[PDB]
């Protein structure tokens, strides 16, 4: 009954935008209070958003025309929203964060292109909020969970190259909106477009034949930005899966190498703090 | 700029003589012709010759008719017309019966020309046959029976003759005489005259009478009905076309009384029956001109319909009072007690009202009012007064329904029955002349002398039916009448045989099935070969047979168990060869006995180079089999030979299952090198395939015929201006 | 190519055959190609092929069969019978569903599918042939 599932998610999106519209009538900034519930509400848009995309319907052009007939794409005016209620939200985006890191994620990387650029400056007008926040001291405690994410969507099989392409220029054209930090701004954006062309590559390569070259020089490559950015645990892991394919290989000096590699990023405290280096396989003790 | 056309190349022949070569210009007169002729040919008495056509027609030179002069064409000389005219007049008096029996049958032969034909006339040449035919009825007596075919062949040549002038129109009416009339009436009693004497005399008759009317009174004289119904137990259709054309002419211009009483006269013989028995059932070579009769009988049994119909029944006759009443009386002996027979015109005027306020009918006063309209004016009350002979107790049945209607939706029997009656008249095309090239035919009007009543009596059932089955209502009246109008064009196009299995075949029809199979099989036969429809398929075939290799590949892909040679001391016969995801390595060598299937592993041939593979031997020449020392392989699995040959000096020779698998395999192979496919299984989806495409496509001319030729190209505007913009 | 208008007395372009490849943009166009043109001409008719529907195609009047039909039959009485040219054409949708039935049945061997299947779409185009006319009783 997906004519069924389709009205449900119409009378979805309209009970969203009447939540929507009672918020913006009775929450703005005069009820600070109690603005987590923001969370929740984003959460569940982002979970709405996630599904019935265009990949859901390309198996047939004629499904895509109906519903472009009858009641046209959603998703769009669903980031809409989201990003008008972004915009007109305030400036408490810095308990946003580590919430709001991975549900933008799946609308960052739509396969459409019109909804992503009109959403893009999003990531703009964070960062600056970000830097606002954290003048006293760095601000990589977003790119590094950004990463991350990117990271498990790619494995999630949603990457793409000419999106990278524009990516860029949007970037490009948002530092040169800014000022001096447009360097430091296009210089991990620049790291981060060549992470996904990597794991792009890494995608498109995993599913054809075998060389393990090309895989290796991406992996390597991700380990270098890991190590530049002080982030251990997306290269700890991927570490991991080099020693595995290396023992599948049996080539015992890159193994070592790796190895000497997680032993020098790992230092003498003996407490485990954070419990990221653990394996979730099984559950022991596991003292270091 | 064309090259000049003033000169060119024409032979003249002679009779026993070679040809000539001269240029003749045609725009200059004949006399300018002539005069070089005879210049070139230093021949004199120019008067004395003339130009003719060599080719099948054997006709002169004309003016209106010499652009048939081609390059390169026999054309031979002969005799001018004056000379030819002369000396046949001088032969028609001659000594020698070889000498008369020629020229008669060229002057027979050269009678076509219309000019010759005046100026031999000129000479007095009517009045010269008029004299000895008069002349010689008591001369030819003592000869006749010693040369009666010659003379008869003679007179029919002359007879033709006349028959030619006659459409020419040259001879005057007023010259006609009775002794040309007595001589066809004495020919005609003679009892030993062979067929085509009598169907010479019949044309004769039937143009007499398409000449006049009195002649045609004078004729019918000498007419019974007994004498021309021999004639139709000949075989021969042409003498049946002859005779019926005869008939026909006898109801071209006569009393429309004397038409009722000549077809009073041939119902009583039952005409229509012999007719039946003799022509219907003969499945020889009908003739158009037979359709014709057909056609014009038609009409006849119309006209002798419309004579009685197109007059007005007045509304005042109190007769035709008593006879609505005793057919009212014998139709609607349910409602209406049998007393008011010698009652009253009160209950008369009551029976009317309560029986037409529910057959549709407004005027209760006056009921003879819609009477006057024409047609059929007072042929409704005879098919009613045959319902109530024959139809009784569907007639009771039918009464007993239209009154019963409880719907709201009684159907008027009068305007039902006018509107009936006028689609008739307009399809039949009643009221025109004959056509001269239509020669269509319906073999049901000689079933019965009153076919078309029967005709109207079945078309009357079906639709009745119809409408029971439907339950119609007020507003498809247009459905109704393209409805009859298609099954009634549809009923005429089956040309059926009997009325009974006429009627039987219209309920016996299907929902145009006919249309689907001829459709079918005309889309089948330019599928097997057509110009403009099979090229279609054969111009597009880049992605089906791509998608077929992919599917072989992918068949390759999966794989299967295979079988070795000469599997006999402990030795494995399954195993596997799988092709990589990539399409470029095989997965082959020596395995063990796996049930399941294929064990995805390295394999210990994992090598297989696809670049250098030279082709793959099918049959006989695989070298594995031609073994003369223990390996020899059986008879039974010719079938299943297959090797994939390389290093010119080792051979990959691997055994199928059975056929199917074989082909699926030696398929694969050819795929791999490009090449077409050489499986059963292949052709017998190759065939399915592109016929499904095409059905899949040809949706969009359904209900649409497809043109044969190529559109033309109709020109188009240089300029790209866009009055409305793109995108 | 000038003077064309806008129309939407064309929506059905019924072609004939293979058209001629005196243009670059037609080819040799199969049965079934609907045009969706929307401009008008004289004797040439210039619209989107339903096999590539963001290409012009320049198709001849002689070339296209006059179908002021539109997708509703029943503005223009169109309809044999109101209320079924709507299922003749969700029927003309089916079949352009059916070709890609058919495009991927063969990928995967469905062969007792795949022949009651054929089946089904043979007593379907029997049918569609038979009804492509209305002249029978609402029943």
């Amino acid at each position: 009954w997906m004519v069924m599932n389709m009205t449900q998610n119409r009378v979805f999106l309209r009970a969203i935008n009447q939540f929507a519209e009672v918020l913006t009538r009775f929450f703005m900034d005069q009820a600070s209070f109690e603005l987590q519930l923001w969370n929740n509400y984003f959460h569940l848009a982002v979970a709405f958003l996630t599904h019935e995309s265009l990949q859901l319907e390309t198996f047939s052009q004629a499904k895509r025309n109906k519903i472009v007939k009858k009641y046209g794409d959603m998703r769009k005016e669903i980031g809409f929203r989201i990003r008008d209620m972004w915009y007109n939200l305030g400036p408490h985006k810095i308990k946003f964060i580590p919430s709001m890191v991975g549900p933008i994620l799946e609308v960052t990387l739509t396969p459409e292109v019109e909804l992503r650029k009109a959403t893009i400056p999003i990531f703009f007008d964070m960062m600056q909020c970000e830097f606002n926040f954290s003048g006293n001291g760095n601000f990589h405690m977003f790119e590094n969970e950004l990463i991350t994410k990117l990271d498990q969507e790619v494995e999630g099989g949603r990457g793409d190259e000419q999106y990278k392409v524009l990516l860029e220029k949007l970037l490009l054209e948002h530092c040169r909106k800014h000022k001096y930090l447009s360097s430091s701004g296009e210089v991990f954006a620049l790291l981060v477009s060549s992470l996904l062309e990597n794991l792009l590559d890494y995608r498109t390569i995993i599913m054809q034949d075998e060389s393990k070259e090309n895989r290796m020089s991406c992996t390597v490559n991700v380990l270098n930005f890991y190590k530049e950015k002080k982030r251990e645990d997306i290269y700890i892991r991927y570490l991991y899966k080099l020693r595995d394919l290396h023992r599948d290989c049996e080539n015992y000096t890159e193994a070592a190498y790796t190895l000497l590699l997680h032993a020098e990023l790992l230092q003498w405290s003996d407490k485990p703090c954070v419990p990221h280096l653990l394996q979730r396989d099984s559950y022991y003790v596991y003292t270091q | 700029m064309p090259p000049p056309a003033d000169i060119v190349k024409v032979a003249i022949e002679w009779p026993g003589a070679y040809p000539k070569l001269m240029e003749i210009d045609q725009k200059k007169p004949l006399s300018a012709i002539i005069k070089e002729v005879c210049d070139g040919w230093s021949l004199a008495n120019h008067e004395y010759f003339a130009l003719q056509h060599a080719d099948s027609s054997n006709f002169y030179i004309t003016e209106k008719n010499r652009n048939e002069i081609k390059n390169g064409t026999i054309l031979r000389l002969t005799t001018s017309p004056a000379q030819n005219a002369q000396q046949l007049h001088e032969r028609i008096q001659s000594s020698s019966m070889d000498a008369k029996l020629e020229a008669l049958k060229d002057l027979a032969s050269l009678s076509r020309d219309v000019t010759f034909a005046q100026e031999f006339i000129n000479l007095d040449g009517i009045s010269l046959l008029t004299q000895m035919v008069e002349s010689g009825t008591e001369r030819y007596q003592k000869l006749q029976k010693i040369m009666k075919p010659c003379f008869g062949d003679m007179l029919s040549f002359t007879l033709t003759a006349f028959v030619e002038l006659m459409d020419h129109g040259i001879v005057s009416w007023d010259t006609f005489s009775v002794a040309f009339i007595k001589k066809i009436a004495s020919f005609v009693n003679k009892s030993a005259i062979d067929i085509s004497i009598l169907q010479r005399s019949l044309a004769i008759l039937e143009s007499m009478v398409l000449n006049s009317h009195d002649l045609y009174q004078k004729v019918a004289q000498e007419i019974t009905i007994g004498q021309l119904i021999p004639h139709l137990q000949g075989s021969d259709q042409e003498i049946q076309t002859y005779t019926i054309a005869v008939i026909n002419a006898l109801f071209l211009k006569a009393p429309d009384e004397r038409r009722q009483e000549m077809a009073n006269i041939l119902a009583q013989k039952q005409l229509r029956s012999i007719i039946l028995t003799h022509v219907i059932r003969a499945q020889r070579a009908i003739n158009n001109e037979m359709a014709h009769q057909l056609y014009v009988l038609q009409v006849l049994t119309f006209n002798l319909l419309e004579d009685r119909m197109m007059t007005k029944m007045d509304p005042q006759d109190q007769a035709q009072r008593d006879i609505i009443f005793e057919l009212r009386r014998i139709a609607f002996d349910a409602e209406s007690e049998p007393n008011n027979s010698s009652g009253s015109m009160e209950k008369r005027k009551s029976m009317y009202t309560r029986d037409y306020k529910k057959l549709g009918f407004i005027n209760h006063v006056n009921p003879a009012m819609d009477f006057t309209q024409t047609p059929p004016g007072m042929l409704a009350l005879d098919n009613m007064l045959y319902f109530a002979k024959h139809h009784q107790d569907a007639y009771i049945r039918i009464v007993l329904e239209n009154s019963s209607r409880e719907d709201k939706h009684e159907c008027p029997f009068g305007r039902s029955s006018i509107e009936l009656t006028k689609m008739l008249c307009e399809i039949l095309k009643v009221g025109e002349l004959p056509s001269e090239t239509c020669n269509d035919f319906h073999p049901m009007f000689f079933t019965h002398d009153r076919s078309f009543e029967e005709f109207f009596c079945i078309c009357i059932q079906l639709l009745n039916k119809t409408w029971k089955e439907m339950r119609a209502t007020s507003e498809d009246f247009n459905k109704v009448m393209q409805v009859v109008k298609e099954q009634v064009m549809r009923a005429l196009t089956t040309k059926p045989s009997s009325l009974d299995q006429f009627k039987s075949k219209l309920q016996n029809l299907s929902y145009t099935e006919i249309l689907k199979i001829r459709q079918s099989e005309r889309m089948n036969q330019e599928d097997f070969q057509s110009r403009p429809i099979l090229e279609l398929k054969e111009k597009i075939q880049p992605e089906i047979l791509e998608l077929i290799k992919q599917q072989r590949l992918n068949r390759l892909v999966e794989g299967t168990c295979f079988r070795k040679l000469n599997a006999r001391r402990r030795q494995d016969k399954f195993w596997y060869c799988r092709l990589s995801p990539n399409h470029k390595v095989l997965h082959y060598g020596d395995l063990e006995e796996s049930p399941q299937g294929e064990v995805p592993h390295d394999s210990l041939q994992d090598k297989l180079p696809v670049a250098d593979i030279k082709a793959v031997v099918t049959g006989k020449d695989c070298p594995h089999m031609k073994e003369k020392g223990a390996l020899k392989q059986n008879k039974e699995v010719l079938e299943l030979a297959f090797s994939i040959l390389y290093d010119s000096n080792c051979q990959l020779n691997f055994i199928a299952p059975d056929k199917h698998e074989y082909c699926i395999w030696t398929d694969g192979l050819n795929a791999l090198l490009g090449k077409d496919m050489m499986s059963d299984l292949t052709r017998n989806d190759l065939d399915t395939l592109l016929s499904m495409e095409i059905k899949l496509r040809l949706l969009d001319l359904e209900n649409i015929q497809i043109p044969d030729a190529p559109p033309p190209i109709p020109k188009e505007p240089s300029n790209y201006d866009f009055v409305y913009d793109c995108n | 190519m000038a003077r064309w208008i806008p129309t939407k007395r064309q929506k059905y372009g019924v072609a004939i055959y293979n058209y001629n490849a005196s243009q670059d943009v037609e080819l040799s166009l199969q049965i079934g190609d609907t045009v969706h043109i929307l401009e008008m001409y004289e004797g040439w008719y210039r619209g989107y092929t339903l096999q590539n529907k963001s290409k012009k195609g320049i198709f001849p009047e002689t070339y296209i069969h006059l179908k002021e039909a539109t997708v509703e039959d029943l503005g223009q009485h169109e309809t044999v019978i109101p209320g079924e040219l709507p299922l003749v054409q969700e029927l003309t949708s089916t079949l352009r569903e059916w070709a890609v039935i058919w495009r991927k049945l063969y990928v995967n061997n469905k062969l007792t599918l795949f022949r009651q299947l054929q089946q089904m779409t043979y007593s379907l185009i029997e049918w569609r042939s038979q009804i492509l006319s209305g002249t029978l009783p609402k029943d």
